[PDB]
């Protein structure tokens, strides 16, 4: 109830709350020791969760598409190889407050749902936010250098949780776009990525 | 005291549903008020409103079990491979374990991929694997010493994607010699920054050092040495060494080297 | 039976299903009021009905008050039937025959209605303008501490219960400024441009700080610096960076006002101009550790000489590099 629901919030689609493409993580089962208001509360807090599963799945779908089979396809390049790097990185901060919460309910398991909805209304702020993110590279084909482009464009924000996680995703695609500049002034080196990183 | 003087004792409430002169008697607990007793009762409920929708015949393992604590331990010794009770080699821990099951099957098909330590270097890519399986049997049982259960699901989140990559990368025909060595090459091109790539850059690192070594016999010797054909040149007019991982730039100095020192071992 | 037993013998279900309480009852008085209410209901006429309906105890109501205070909606009592939360009638508490209790929870989902309102404006982007962002930013920075102590008053009752009164006299300082943040947002919803649709809400930000130049003024003061951090951002955009930053025209310069900058907006026109002419040929971050260490009286004229020395270096830096190598006089 108290673990159950933080194992659906985590990365695993649960059965208990049902992940569906069309409505991810519903409540139907309406538990006889559930207040019946919880429901709406459950229904509040199960978007969070949907995205931490979305995150979830981003990341182990995408890794040079699985071990290299010019650079179009779905989404890949070694860019988005450092998004997904990033996109973990964002996703640890959610692992450590469910941690806080289990410590918590060793301390006091009387406390109802609603408090852990209140206590998880912090991370409400920055995942909705960057879940847009993703989805213009899903939609759109965004992959290469411009990922970098669509990452500042919204890096550049007006909530202090989600200036911090998109610092981290545009940190290591800027780690990975130093290196390769490293080979162009130190080796003469281009295309150390085939056509993904300024060089025609 | 305690309990008897907590029953006995008048309530600061008074409702408004009756007023004057009570005898007082507590609380009407709350449905989510205590959250982990009651799963049983529901869980039998909850079956048998699926029973009604599916006929009478769909059921549900898992009402409960076990513990936390043993749930814990059966679920730290997946990852190491011993399968629990429920495989062999509340309704959603079934949820949570599928997702521990698949990192510890690939777990296995590492070290049944490193049974033995053919190919040197094919050894040296076991050796290097042995590397990652001596940390791993280390990171676990140090943090997790039978604490909760989210926390094994946490702790090897991040970890286990790490090990489900090199999954991927192993065969568990598979390539080997020289064309192994290529192969493990151009991975570490492909991947310059994840969190996979200092994984490879190690593997990468000792994976060459029976390359040098068959380098360093051609200057120092003047000696072709092959054992599997895992060597890059193998094999006259004067000479019998071989001729057709480095660029060929070097590879012919390191032909032309091996003649040299056959000339310098008679001078 | 066996199971359901227990759930319903030990905790309620004839809340949501229309059950006679399990409350515990003996006779007379404040034990079993059904007798005497109902001597008193016969007198008196109960019309033609005796009033009984499903009835439930006082915890129950408590904690559902305290849920929507608290920030969550959609109850079973405090029903939402037209877009305003109203209490649900047809429940009988028996003493008082729910009245005065209709009265005084009426009260309390009038108050429930500005929470719901406020919730409302959050949920409008959580599942941009980029000065309502602001806005509902020091909104949430409101609610995490206010609900915290709604979540503490509610773990009490657990640990035995305490009445009504006593926790809603207990959240008067909290609903004292609820009746601030009504007043606060009724022009933040009721708008052409976007530049005037800021304008609209923060010109009554400031008129409003006055209004109390105690508690809720700070609150205020708090609220206002964290919805003018879009105007400060683009003001040192247009010196630094020289170009003003562009939203469909959310600033106030074509590229009426508020009177937040107006005082000292001489000296910021003539900055970032100077900037753009020097290329021809921050700023909130020194503000905010004031606000670390009477306002909008002496403070308000702490903020100018910030923007005044840039632009004075600025404009002296473009005069100097004018008045030589091209040598004006």
């Amino acid at each position: 109830m108290i673990h159950e629901l933080l194992l659906a919030l985590s990365g695993y689609p649960g059965s208990i709350f049902t992940w569906n493409k069309r409505s991810g993580l519903q409540v139907s089962q309406d538990f006889p020791f559930l207040h019946p208001s919880e429901t709406s509360v459950l229904n509040r807090l199960c978007r969070l969760g949907t995205d931490y599963i979305r995150f979830t799945e981003f990341i182990e779908q995408y890794t040079g598409h699985v071990q290299q089979q010019q650079g179009q396809g779905g989404l890949h390049g070694i860019y988005l190889r450092a998004f997904c790097t990033g996109l973990d990185s964002v996703l640890q901060p959610y692992r450590q407050a469910l941690l806080d919460l289990e410590q918590e309910f060793l301390g006091d398991p009387h406390l109802s749902i609603s408090h852990v909805n209140y206590f998880l209304d912090q991370f409400q702020l920055l995942f909705p936010s960057v879940m847009v993110v993703v989805e213009q590279i899903k939609s759109q084909k965004i992959h290469g250098c411009q990922i970098l482009e669509t990452v500042y464009k919204h890096s550049c924000g007006g909530l202090p949780p989600v200036r911090s996680a998109l610092e981290k995703i545009l940190a290591v695609c800027h780690g990975v776009m130093y290196k390769q500049l490293s080979a162009w002034m130190l080796h003469g080196l281009l295309l150390d990525q085939h056509e993904e990183f300024f060089i025609k | 005291l305690w309990e008897a003087a907590l029953t006995y004792e008048a309530s600061k409430r008074r409702c408004w549903e009756r007023v004057g002169c009570p005898p007082g008697h507590r609380e009407e607990p709350y449905l989510t008020e205590a959250g982990r007793d009651a799963f049983d009762k529901f869980c039998r409920l909850h079956q048998g409103e699926l029973q009604l929708l599916a006929g009478g015949v769909l059921q549900a393992p898992q009402p409960v079990l076990v513990k936390e604590c043993e749930l814990v331990k059966d679920v730290l010794n997946v990852l190491i491979g011993v399968v629990s009770a429920t495989f062999s080699l509340p309704e959603s821990i079934s949820s949570l374990l599928s997702e521990v099951a698949e990192y510890g099957t690939c777990y296995t098909r590492l070290s049944h991929f490193s049974l033995q330590p053919k190919g040197l270097v094919f050894q040296a890519f076991t050796s290097g694997l042995r590397r990652y399986l001596q940390y791993y049997r280390a990171c676990v049982l140090s943090t997790p010493p039978t604490l909760s259960l989210l926390t094994i699901g946490f702790l090897f989140k991040k970890l286990g994607r790490q090990l489900r990559y090199l999954a991927e990368l192993c065969g568990v025909a598979f390539p080997t010699g020289v064309k192994l060595l290529s192969y493990l090459y151009q991975e570490a091109l492909h991947n310059c920054s994840n969190e996979h790539y200092p994984v490879l850059l190690s593997l990468l690192k000792t994976s060459c050092e029976p390359y040098t070594r068959f380098i360093h016999d051609w200057v120092y010797s003047g000696v072709f040495r092959d054992a599997y054909g895992e060597f890059m040149i193998q094999v006259k007019l004067y000479w019998t060494h071989g001729y057709v991982v480095f660029l060929k730039h070097i590879a012919h100095d390191i032909y032309v080297c091996g003649k040299t020192i056959n000339l310098l071992k008679l001078c | 039976p066996d199971d359901r037993s227990w759930l319903e013998h030990h905790v309620v279900h004839q809340y949501w299903t229309a059950r006679p309480s399990q409350f515990p009852h003996s006779l007379h008085l404040h034990s079993n009021l059904a007798a005497v209410w109902d001597q008193h209901l016969y007198s008196s006429d109960p019309l033609y009905v005796p009033d009984d309906r499903v009835l439930v105890t006082e915890t129950q109501v408590i904690r559902e008050t305290l849920w929507l205070l608290s920030g969550v909606k959609k109850l079973f009592i405090f029903q939402l039937i037209d877009g305003k939360v109203t209490v649900r009638n047809n429940i009988i508490v028996t003493h008082l025959t729910h009245s005065c209790l209709r009265s005084v929870l009426e009260q309390i989902a009038a108050y429930g209605q500005v929470v719901f309102r406020l919730q409302e404006f959050i949920d409008e982007v959580m599942g941009p303008f980029r000065t309502y962002q602001a806005f509902m930013w020091a909104l949430y920075k409101y609610f995490i501490s206010f609900k915290e102590e709604l979540a503490e008053i509610e773990k009490c009752i657990i640990n035995t219960t305490i009445t009504l009164a006593i926790v809603v006299d207990k959240l008067a300082p909290r609903l004292s400024q609820l009746k601030v943040l009504h007043k606060v947002f009724s022009t933040g919803v009721a708008e052409t441009r976007n530049v005037v649709r800021a304008s609209h809400l923060l010109n009554t930000l400031y008129k409003a700080i006055l209004e109390y130049d105690e508690q809720t003024v700070s609150l205020l003061f708090s609220l206002w610096v964290e919805t003018v951090r879009p105007y400060l951002q683009t003001v040192d955009e247009w010196i630094v960076h020289g170009h003003l930053w562009d939203g469909a025209r959310e600033f106030i310069i074509q590229r009426t006002m508020v009177s937040f900058l107006k005082p000292v907006l001489k000296q910021i026109i003539m900055a970032g101009k100077s900037m753009q002419l020097l290329k021809n040929l921050e700023l909130d971050d020194v503000h905010d550790p004031l606000l670390a260490i009477t306002f909008e009286l002496t403070l308000r004229s702490c903020l100018y000489p910030h923007i005044d020395k840039q632009y004075l270096d600025c404009c002296g830096n473009l005069m100097q590099t004018l008045k030589k190598d091209y040598r004006l006089v």
